[PDB]
């Protein structure tokens, strides 16, 4: 080296978080007697985001229907009693913009971003193609092979088969825990008209959609087009109210060749409208994030306990130190997946999968699970608010642009039933004490069943029964 | 000392921090055993001057001088532009703020003026038990008797050797296996070859006290209070 | 020692009957976790 | 666990026959007074002197 | 493969001869196993004819009886005079670093204290009867358990065969204990390698194979061990012994003076230097305590060199403790002899074999 | 609490214990029932009454 | 040494097959509550003979002490050793 | 660690109740060590005294000594008939 380090002796300044608060324009809301929300935030501006938001997701599927979600997705596009494909295709190049039709557990949204003069063109496109949509059967015969090989490519990103297979073990006998697309055998031949057409109508009613505009747009030409499109829409029967339980459990699949091993720990909470929603944000924050690039600066103590274990020379009084060779953890990410009625807050691990038979995951989860019991007990002050803070932050991040502004509104508007005000979150989030956020930690953490999804090198990563047995202690 | 000028423009003593060396506390702890019982306790001590006193390098004042040095070094970078070669300095170099000198390496050459009487008993002792000991006769420096242990391994010790250059490990690893050649036979090297108490130069506490401060840092910056 | 034996032969039946039925439960218990195990071989291409 | 390490320890204890020759009772009535009578406990000879 | 067996462990080649101690350890750790299991099949623990069949069968009507007890009794001395060398030889070249090693062999010393106690027990002498009548003494000032635990230890009020069957049963079982501990010692030895006159770190090239050359080493110490052993057995075979060991025991009658064997002096010094007796049993666990090196635990330590002047404070120990053990053995006729026996227990108890880096330090 | 920096310092080590969690631990006196029902119930004696 | 070897070879089982550590399960501590439960049975199946069949294995001419000037009317071995006896008094 | 004291050592799930007659053995392997080292420190080997000092001291002199004795003889025949069981089935 022969270089000294004065950072070691120096005296450094630190920043502290100050919080930047811009108020913006109310989301206006208004409903039609039929129950079709209408949402906008104006914004000045010359491009705007106009969308459909429906509340029907592949939640609501039975493992005979199941994939019916994404195949009406495909379906609307393939024309109306007016126009066809190729007339639809004709309007949105002439108005320059593109169709997103996104497709989620719960919510779905078709949307486009426009001109503020193409707003009722882009409506009345969203209108004709989602109420008048033909879904003839040879058509749905021709998109089989188009979502098959959809279900191929989608198949090889491990992120979202590490989710599904967190969510197929965490419920099992519910829709909410099945795939958005569906076996290859619904793909291929089970999924028929008939359940397209019974799903639509189950579905897409009243009182489960919502127009939202986001930018340059104007609230009361939105609710005109709204009463003129969609004034007509059926009042049927309520969303289906029952109960999602959670198995607590484990899926793991085996992938030697495969150069990462990917850990999602989950643990069940309350729904997404539940008074716990925001302590469990802080709690998420507070767990925080940690990428290889950062080396040791890791800025929770969660992070750390399981960083520092790979450069923790490992020396003792009876036995020969044991360091690392280098950090293996690509990364670690607390998460939060809220439902109308149910949840799961974890925290997902990238690491190499090491030496056959090592310690890299006994120890890594041995000092996760050691953290999350920590926080059961007690948290300190400093990273309280720091959770706080950074809650705060992310929250603001989440709004860069129409398109992630319209997305933010329709997704609180089929929640919550309406907007909350960013000023009103602020005002309920400093109102959050330490001692209620240890005992939500408690609540949730603390002796209760994971859920456990593990893709790569199994004959490293502790089994389900040995994590079950980390969530207590002996003297606590 | 060669450090000695430097040390005279910054306010501070030319004189080897080996005296000034003293017993602050009666009772030493945490108690260490394998002491015999009173022994365990501290309140009667046994030392022959020569230990390591790693302890008292977490000091206001140690790190006032190195920082005094190293704020030396930055203003010369700043007038000449030569950064680069200004902090790459062996840290056997006067300069280097991290520049440590055995007790030996200036007691043939100290001003001895200032020097209480039992400062004056510190140099005659350090230079006598020096030659008791008969590692210059090996053709060893001290540092070469810094070693590592299997159990109970000392870790700074292990990074300051990393941190060596090349060059220097290799010739480390030679005396040491030339003293252990010797060693076989209880032999000594010519009486010519006799290591000069100026020559027993203190290569390795540099990059020692470096480690030592280094992994101090962290703790002094906590992320949380009860954090790894 | 003939009524002291049998006295004592009831007294350690009965415990030792305590413990096997506790840890009887408690095996059956833990046993649940690898009993109800699935599996699922992902398929080759096959012409 | 209780039990039976009670009971291997009592395996331990003194036995019932030192138990019986641990306490032995003398008549101090038919002493009179300024006499010494020797008798037996524990193979170690008593005087029980009237003083 | 007979090369794989030259090449399964080397060693430095600064082994001394000093460094065949634990071998000869083991060489009489062996004798002491088979004489005495030759002697426990001619033995019956009872106060009846146990002092009986020592001096009356086994010596008499076996062909050679009386060299298995010689060899038993100056094995067990020869096995400590061995021990002590070695211990004094691994505090010299500051052998705590080896913290496996060390402190299974402060395990090993207790063991075979206990072993040598329980045996010289088992002689039915007045020696042995009244030896065991302080040690049970002193267990007596135990708070809140001193007399149920002692009745439970003897069986009753006073020494008796049951006494005697304790005594014999946990006479054989300890040593094959004290085998189990031999070879974990060797296991962690071989684990961290030996220390020889300096400590070194060493590549395979400069290394040698153990076998046979410190084998054949081991034999030519072991050989010279045993004629010196042997010139006590035939010339000498009551020269660590006590006569007064060769009257059968009378409860009723108490030795003028009650002298343990030359290898517990030292521990018998700490309880005459003091009054207490509680003070003096919680003085005798600590010390047996602060042998060992369990503390610190999760605390960082770090063992650096030695010097000239830990060797001369540990010759001055050696002194001080055989100093002690004579004075503790004179002071029953000599009262003014007890200032230089506090005076010799004091240094010893004052004495640092690891010099602790927190000496050093500075206040908040 | 004992006004001294006399320990050394490594990158890692802290935190470190065989009991359970540091910074996750109950009042010492949580166990003072715990310890008497125990003392209470472990220190008897039991005899079969053999004559 | 027993113990070693097995788990240096592990068990069994009911079929043989050779097993990937996912179709494997860990010992502790489902095998050592397994070894408890079969234990505390089989104690109950021991405590049985100890208290109320105490003399069942055994021969009553060994209540007799030995006379070495009387041989008994039948000399028989232990039950677990009869076996080997038989060895001996099938080959003249 | 419980972590690593759980995957210390895996085996098989398919070890029905009848791999537990090695524990079994193990029970009976510690009952009669410990029965027979209390046995042992009340005993005298001799033709004059052997015979007597088992039914005359240890049988009843001590408030169990009829019970360890007991437990050493029954303990011995149930680990012979444990051990049969356990070669059965390794065969
Ligand atoms: C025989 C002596 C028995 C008493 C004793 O412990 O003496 C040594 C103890 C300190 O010994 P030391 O070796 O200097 O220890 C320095 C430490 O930093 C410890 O220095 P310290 O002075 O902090 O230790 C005493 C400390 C209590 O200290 C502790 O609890 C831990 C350290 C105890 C000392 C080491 C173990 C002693 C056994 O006392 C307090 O904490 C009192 C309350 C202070 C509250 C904070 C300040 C006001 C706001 O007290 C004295 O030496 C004072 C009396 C001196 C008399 C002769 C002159
Ligand atoms: C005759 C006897 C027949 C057998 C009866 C025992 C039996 O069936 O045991 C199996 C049975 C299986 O455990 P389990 O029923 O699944 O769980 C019970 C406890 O939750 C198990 O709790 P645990 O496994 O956490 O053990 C509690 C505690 C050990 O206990 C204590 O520390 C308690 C004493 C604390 C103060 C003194 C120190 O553990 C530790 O001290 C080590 C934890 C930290 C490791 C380093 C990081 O119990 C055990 O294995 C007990 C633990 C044995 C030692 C290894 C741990
Ligand atoms: C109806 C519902 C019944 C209950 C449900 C049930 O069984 O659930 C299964 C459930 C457990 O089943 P698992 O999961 O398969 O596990 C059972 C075994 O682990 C594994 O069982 P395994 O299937 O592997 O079989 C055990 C195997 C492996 O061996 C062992 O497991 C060890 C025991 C082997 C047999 C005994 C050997 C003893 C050697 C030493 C003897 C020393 C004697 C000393 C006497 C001294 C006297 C002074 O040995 C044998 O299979 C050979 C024994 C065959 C016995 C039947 C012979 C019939 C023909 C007789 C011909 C005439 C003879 C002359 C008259 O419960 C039972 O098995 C309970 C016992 C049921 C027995 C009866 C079954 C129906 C018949
Ligand atoms: C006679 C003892 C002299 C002595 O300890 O001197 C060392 C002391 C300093 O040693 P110290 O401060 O390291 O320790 C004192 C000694 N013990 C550890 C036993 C308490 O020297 C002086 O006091 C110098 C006196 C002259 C100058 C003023
Ligand atoms: C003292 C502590 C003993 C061990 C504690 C332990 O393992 O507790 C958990 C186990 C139970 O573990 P568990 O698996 O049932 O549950 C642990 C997790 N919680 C607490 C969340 C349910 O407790 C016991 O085994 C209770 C009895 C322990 C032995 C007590 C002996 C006292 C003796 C005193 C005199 C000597
Ligand atoms: C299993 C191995 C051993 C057995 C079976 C055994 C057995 C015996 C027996 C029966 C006696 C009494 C006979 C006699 O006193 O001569 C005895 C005495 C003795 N034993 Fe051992 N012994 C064993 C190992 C040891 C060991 C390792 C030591 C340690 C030094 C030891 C030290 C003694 C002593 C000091 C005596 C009394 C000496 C004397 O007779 O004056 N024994 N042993
Ligand atoms: C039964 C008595 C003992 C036997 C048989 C025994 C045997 C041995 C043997 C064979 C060795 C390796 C060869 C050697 O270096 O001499 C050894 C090394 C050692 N023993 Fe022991 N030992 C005994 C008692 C002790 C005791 C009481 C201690 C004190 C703690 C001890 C401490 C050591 C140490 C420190 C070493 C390594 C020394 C070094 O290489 O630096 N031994 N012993
Ligand atoms: C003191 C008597 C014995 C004890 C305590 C004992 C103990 C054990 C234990 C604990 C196991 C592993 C657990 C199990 O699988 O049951 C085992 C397995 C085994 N033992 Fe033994 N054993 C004894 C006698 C024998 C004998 C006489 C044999 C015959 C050669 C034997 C052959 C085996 C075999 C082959 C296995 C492994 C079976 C398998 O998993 O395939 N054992 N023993
Ligand atoms: C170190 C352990 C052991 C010691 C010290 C020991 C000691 C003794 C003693 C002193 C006796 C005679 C007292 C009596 O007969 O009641 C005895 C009897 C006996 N022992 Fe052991 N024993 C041990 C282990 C075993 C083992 C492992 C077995 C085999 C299962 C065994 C089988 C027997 C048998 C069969 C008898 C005679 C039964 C009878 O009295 O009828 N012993 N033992
Ligand atoms: C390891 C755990 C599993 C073992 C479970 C079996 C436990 C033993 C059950 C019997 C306990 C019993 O009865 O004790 C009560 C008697 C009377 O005592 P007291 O309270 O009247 O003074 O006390 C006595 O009689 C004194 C001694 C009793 C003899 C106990 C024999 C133990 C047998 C162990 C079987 C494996």
């Amino acid at each position: 080296m022969t270089t000294p380090s004065l950072s070691s002796i120096l005296r450094h300044t630190r920043p502290i978080f100050k919080e930047t608060l811009r108020a913006a324009r109310p989301t206006l809301q208004n409903a039609l007697p039929n129950g079709f929300r209408i949402a906008s935030e104006s914004k000045d501006g010359d491009t705007c985001t106009v969308g459909v938001w429906i509340d029907a997701g592949s939640r609501w599927e039975t493992e005979k229907n199941n994939g019916v979600a994404h195949f009406l997705e495909h379906m609307n596009f393939k024309g109306t009693g007016k126009r066809s494909r190729q007339d639809i295709e004709f309007g949105m190049e002439k108005m320059g913009a593109h169709l997103n039709a996104y497709t989620s557990r719960e919510h779905t949204c078709y949307y486009v971003k426009c001109f503020k003069k193409d707003v009722p063109e882009a409506v009345d496109i969203l209108a004709d193609i989602l109420l008048n949509s033909k879904r003839t059967e040879q058509d749905l015969d021709a998109e089989r092979q188009t979502i098959v090989q959809e279900k191929e490519d989608v198949e090889a990103r491990i992120d979202e088969v590490l989710m599904d297979h967190l969510h197929s073990a965490a419920f099992e006998g519910s829709g909410l825990g099945l795939s958005i697309l569906g076996p290859l055998e619904n793909i291929q031949k089970s999924i028929t008209k008939g359940m397209i057409d019974d799903f639509v109508k189950t579905h897409y009613t009243g009182p489960r959609m919502a127009l939202v505009g986001s930018g340059a747009v104007d609230h009361g030409q939105l609710c005109d087009l709204a009463s003129k499109y969609f004034g007509a829409l059926p009042t049927g029967q309520p969303k289906p109210s029952g109960f999602t339980r959670f198995l607590g459990g484990d899926k793991r699949e085996t992938n030697q060749l495969n150069p990462l091993t990917h850990v999602a720990v989950a643990f069940q909470t309350p729904g997404i409208s539940h008074p716990d929603a925001i302590k469990i944000k802080v709690l998420e924050q507070l767990l925080g994030s940690y990428s290889r690039d950062k080396g040791e600066a890791a800025y929770s103590c969660f992070a750390r306990a399981i960083v520092m274990d790979f450069y923790d020379p490992k020396v003792g009084q009876f036995f020969r130190p044991n360091k690392a060779g280098h950090n293996p953890i690509h990364s670690l990410n607390a998460f939060w997946a809220p439902y109308s009625d149910v949840g799961l807050l974890g925290f997902y691990a990238i690491a190499e999968p090491g030496k056959s038979y090592g310690h890299e995951w006994e120890n890594i989860l041995h000092y996760a699970m050691r953290e999350l019991i920590r926080v059961s007990r007690n948290i300190s002050e400093e990273e309280f608010e720091r959770a706080k803070n950074q809650l705060k932050l992310q929250t603001m991040l989440q709004l860069d642009g129409t398109t992630n502004i319209a997305d933010d509104i329709g997704r609180q508007v089929l929640s919550f039933g309406a907007r909350v005000p960013l000023a009103s979150f602020f005002e309920q989030l400093d109102a959050i004490s330490r001692e209620d956020l240890i005992r939500v930690a408690h609540e949730y953490f603390y002796d209760k069943d994971p859920v456990v999804a593990v893709i790569g090198d199994t004959d490293n990563v502790p089994e389900y029964d040995a994590l079950r047995a980390v969530t207590y202690s002996v003297d606590l | 000392m060669n450090d000695a000028p430097i040390l005279a423009k910054l306010g501070l003593s030319k004189v080897n921090t080996y005296y000034f060396q003293r017993r602050k506390h009666i009772f030493a702890l945490p108690i260490t055993i394998p002491n015999f019982p009173l022994a365990a306790l501290g309140i009667f001590r046994s030392t022959d001057m020569f230990e390591e006193r790693t302890l008292e390098r977490y000091s206001r004042d140690e790190r006032e001088k190195t920082l005094g040095k190293a704020a030396l070094l930055l203003k010369e970078a700043k007038e000449k532009g030569n950064y680069s070669e200004l902090v790459r300095l062996d840290p056997t170099d006067p300069r280097h703020p991290y520049y440590f000198e055995h007790p030996w390496q200036s007691a043939l050459k100290m001003d001895t003026v200032s020097l209480t009487p039992y400062q004056q008993y510190l140099r005659w002792h350090c230079l006598t038990y020096r030659a008791m000991h008969e590692w210059d006769r090996q053709g060893l420096l001290y540092d070469d008797l810094m070693q590592p242990k299997a159990l109970a391994t000392d870790p700074f010790l292990e990074e300051a050797i990393l941190r060596l250059p090349y060059n220097q490990r290799v010739e480390r690893e030679r005396r040491l296996s030339r003293a252990y050649d010797l060693a076989l036979r209880r032999e000594y090297l010519p009486d010519e070859d006799c290591i000069h108490p100026e020559d027993d130069v203190a290569y390795l506490h540099p990059y020692y006290h470096m480690v030592v401060d280094e992994h101090r840092e962290q703790h002094e910056n906590p992320v949380d209070v009860y954090s790894r | 020692w003939w009524d002291e034996r049998k006295l004592l032969g009831y007294k350690t039946i009965a415990t030792l009957a305590v413990i096997a039925v506790s840890s009887g439960y408690y095996n059956r218990f833990l046993s649940g976790l690898w009993r109800s195990r699935r599996l699922a071989f992902r398929p080759f291409n096959y012409s | 666990t209780r039990v039976t390490v009670v009971y291997l320890m009592s395996q331990f204890m003194p036995s019932k026959s030192s138990l019986a020759l641990a306490n032995i009772e003398v008549d101090i009535g038919d002493i009179p007074e300024g006499k010494t009578v020797t008798i037996m406990w524990q193979g170690k000879p008593v005087f029980l002197r009237k003083r | 493969n007979k090369i794989s067996l030259y090449r399964s462990y080397s060693t430095t080649i600064l082994l001394s001869p000093a460094y065949s101690l634990g071998f000869c350890a083991s060489i009489f750790i062996v004798i002491q196993i088979i004489s005495g299991y030759i002697l426990a099949s001619n033995y019956i623990a009872s106060t009846n004819e146990s002092f009986n069949i020592i001096h009356n069968v086994i010596m008499r009507e076996l062909d050679t009886g009386w060299l298995i007890r010689f060899n038993h009794i100056n094995g067990c001395a020869f096995l400590f005079i061995v021990i002590y060398m070695h211990i004094y030889r691994s505090l010299y070249h500051n052998s705590i670093t080896k913290t496996s090693v060390w402190i299974v062999g402060i395990i090993m010393y207790i063991l075979i204290c206990g072993i040598a106690f329980t045996g010289y027990s088992l002689v039915y002498g007045q020696m042995s009867l009244w030896a065991i009548v302080v040690i049970c003494s002193l267990v007596t000032a135990i708070p809140f358990i001193g007399n149920k635990l002692l009745i439970l230890i003897w069986g009753g009020n006073i020494v008796s065969s049951v006494t005697l069957q304790r005594i014999f049963c946990i006479h054989y079982l300890l040593p094959l204990l004290l085998i189990l501990f031999i070879i974990i010692h060797l296991y962690n030895l071989h684990n961290v390698n030996s220390t020889g006159d300096n400590y070194f770190i060493n590549n395979r090239y400069d290394r040698i194979n153990f076998y046979p050359l410190l084998l054949i080493r081991d034999v030519f110490i072991g050989s010279n061990i045993l004629i010196i052993y042997n010139i006590f057995v035939y010339y000498y075979s009551d020269l660590f012994g006590h006569p007064d060991n060769y009257v059968p025991a009378n409860p009723l009658v108490t030795p003028s003076e009650i002298m343990p064997e030359f290898y517990l002096l030292p521990f018998y010094a700490l309880i005459r230097a003091i009054p207490h007796k509680v003070l003096g049993i919680i003085i005798m666990v600590l010390f047996l305590l602060s042998l060992t090196n369990l503390y610190p635990i999760y605390f960082i330590r770090f063992y650096n060199n030695i010097n000239i002047l830990q060797r001369s404070l540990l010759l001055l120990l050696l002194l001080d403790l055989v100093i002690a053990s004579k004075l503790c053995l004179l002071i029953n006729h000599y009262e003014s002899f007890y200032l230089l026996l506090i005076l010799s227990i004091l240094c010893v108890l004052s004495h640092h074999i690891y010099n602790t880096s927190f000496n050093f330090s500075n206040s908040i | 609490i004992v006004n001294r920096s006399t320990f050394f310092v490594v990158k890692g080590h802290k935190n470190k214990g065989l009991i359970g969690i540091a910074g996750a631990r109950h009042n010492p006196l949580v166990w003072l029932p715990t310890l008497a029902l125990g003392g209470v119930w472990a220190w008897r004696w039991a005899s079969a009454g053999t004559i």
